[PDB]
């Protein structure tokens, strides 16, 4: 996701003489022309924010020109994509010759390569944004290419989850860590809470697990949207109020945290079991608080921005007859 | 060209975008030397006969700010 | 368990020098010549030279036809835009300690 | 993308294993076959890569 | 071994020139001076 990372290059000066009348503009534009949309150190770089350090305008001795360089310390914005990610807008240039691929149209510029294996990527067909989830292996960051490139499949929710365990109560001095990503979460919840409740609702509802037409909608001040089946009759927890309970100190953690497939992604909401309640499609994992708490909070976030992205790459009607045969993929493989 | 990171000769192309460390892959941080291809034929030399040659890069320096 | 030992690349392990940090040695601190040595004249007139050759604007009021002469009488009449950079030493902890001498201020040798 | 002046402060030698030799080499000789054409045969001794 | 690259034949053999002489001291531009009487090639 969007996020600060700090590089340190070299950069060559033609021009000392003229460079260094306004330096720091100078090496801003620099930074900017060369860097600027290209993938670096395993980032793809999206504006400079500002120059945190540097060094004189030296002057290169092996060779013979007056040109110089100068060692730039500078803080940028970067996308850095993870396994799972779900980029809502992703428009297939070439579905042909059992090979698949589309190009993302969002901020962060991706080429997914999407396997003929699978029925459903056949089924797309050029020219159509198709919404797709990246495989589990890693992204692809080639250094000086102006985009990403990964491999991944049209999102299917599926049915399969896991179960986490936590050894160790809360990390203490890490709920500000934790609260860092609680921030970002609410940004994300406030734009959503601008677009309109009724395309939320359709693309929920095409992509909940167990589609629900009832109609019968949770509503958390921050978050609301229509709500799902009932396991067990148990009673899930916001997350956001938990972590909030880090004034408190105390907030069981120890508890298995774990999310079912009926209960809404978006929603911060999470069951917490005592013992091994929820089902287990795998041993539970034996992690820390940390590493738990953020998994959930980055799959949250990850759906709360492809909802976010869907709601808005589909702001037109006639779009979604387009991809109405898409949405039919999808609500095809649903089951409940 | 010479990566940073590993000290191992890099492919760098300017005309045709090429940014490819083989050791680093992504990470790389190629810079440019000034040398001779007299020395580029020793170190290959020396290299050919099983003796890895790393170049450490001079380190950047940055004013205290 | 016996193990067996496969070797790993070289470059897996080497770490790159770490940057380092300029230390400027306060101008009442420093305690290297005052007057500028022949190589270092030579230096920043060839310096000044090349840059001309790239970028003719020159602060010097008489005209000449060639770089070399701006140059030097730049460095005469103490108009060079040019810095000396001693470095006087490279500690372990990652400083670069350094002395920064203005040319203008300088005394200059015998270049004649 | 630029690559930055730079210049080199040490030399380290070691010795080469296999490993370097496959992380560090760009293709794998199969063929005998020195020249196709004009060209240099692919997979030879000559390979333009 | 580490080898140090410095005297003569050190940077030779790779290729660079030696540090001495009129290479000895760094020269670096008067961005302070330049900024106060020189004017950019834009402006
Ligand atoms: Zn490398």
């Amino acid at each position: 996701m969007i996020d600060q990372k700090i590089f340190e290059t070299t950069l060559n000066i033609d021009d000392p003489t003229n460079f260094c009348t306004n330096v720091e503009a100078h090496l801003l534009k620099e930074l900017e022309n060369i860097y600027v949309g290209k993938c670096f150190k395993n980032s793809f770089i999206l504006n400079i924010t500002g120059v945190i350090q540097r060094s004189p305008c030296f002057i290169m001795r092996t060779n013979n020109s007056g040109r110089g360089y100068m060692h730039v310390r500078f803080s940028a914005v970067v996308s850095y994509l993870n396994a799972f990610d779900l980029i809502a807008a992703v428009k297939i240039i070439k579905n042909d010759s059992n090979i698949i691929l589309g190009e993302s149209l969002l901020t962060e510029p991706v080429t997914i390569v999407i396997p003929s294996s699978e029925s459903q990527n056949n089924v797309a067909e050029v020219g159509q944004i198709v919404p797709v989830q990246l495989a589990n292996s890693s992204v692809y960051y080639i250094p000086g290419r102006q985009q990403a490139s990964a491999t991944g499949s049209i999102f299917i929710p599926k049915h399969t989850f896991s179960v986490y365990h936590v050894q160790e109560e809360l990390t203490q001095e890490q709920a500000l860590n934790l609260t860092k990503l609680v921030n970002i979460i609410e940004m994300l919840l406030e734009s959503r809470s601008k677009k309109d409740f009724k395309q939320i609702c359709f693309f929920e509802k095409l992509y909940y697990t167990y589609s629900i037409s009832s109609d019968e909608i949770l509503d958390l001040k921050i978050w609301k949207g229509p709500k799902g089946k009932e396991m067990s009759r148990l009673k899930p927890c916001n997350v956001l109020s938990f972590l909030y309970d880090a004034l408190k100190n105390k907030s069981s953690s120890l508890g298995f945290w774990a999310r079912p497939p009926n209960l809404l992604k978006s929603s911060p909401l999470a069951y917490q079991q005592d013992q091994n309640s929820f089902n287990a499609t795998e041993l539970p994992i034996i992690c820390s608080a940390e590493v738990m708490f953020v998994t959930l909070l980055k799959e949250i976030i990850n759906y709360l921005q492809f909802m976010n992205d869907l709601c808005d790459t589909f702001n037109n009607e006639q779009l979604i007859k387009r991809h109405e045969n898409i949405w039919m993929l999808i609500e095809q493989r649903k089951i409940g | 060209y010479i990566c940073r990171n590993c000290g191992e000769p890099a492919i760098y192309n300017a005309s045709h975008p090429i940014y490819k460390c083989m050791n680093c892959d992504v990470q790389a941080d190629i810079g440019m030397v000034d040398s001779r291809r007299s020395s580029i034929v020793f170190q290959h030399e020396m290299r050919a006969a099983n003796v890895n040659i790393t170049s450490v890069l001079s380190p950047r320096v940055f004013q205290p700010a | 368990k016996d193990e067996i030992v496969e070797s790993p690349s070289i470059c897996e392990g080497f770490v790159q020098a770490s940057s380092q940090t300029l230390v400027i040695i306060p101008d009442n601190e420093r305690i290297t010549s005052n007057v500028l040595t022949t190589f270092e004249a030579t230096r920043l007139v060839a310096v000044r030279a090349q840059q001309l050759a790239i970028n003719g604007s020159t602060m010097l009021k008489k005209k000449y036809s060639s770089p070399i002469d701006i140059a030097k009488q730049e460095l005469f009449n103490r108009k060079i835009p040019l810095l000396v950079m001693r470095c006087i030493k490279v500690t372990p902890e990652g400083q670069k300690i350094v002395e920064i001498w203005n040319p203008r201020e300088m005394g200059i040798p015998l270049l004649d | 993308m630029e690559a930055g002046y730079a210049e080199i402060a040490a030399v380290q030698f070691n010795i080469a294993g296999d490993n370097d030799h496959k992380r560090q080499g760009v293709m794998e000789v199969t063929i005998s076959n020195l020249f196709e054409g004009t060209l240099p045969a692919e997979g030879g001794i000559y390979d333009a890569r | 071994a580490v080898n140090p690259i410095y005297g003569i034949a050190a940077p030779t053999l790779m290729g660079s020139v030696p540090r001495i002489g009129t290479m000895y001291s760094d020269i670096i531009m008067d961005e302070k001076y330049i900024t106060e009487n020189y004017k950019s090639v834009d402006s």
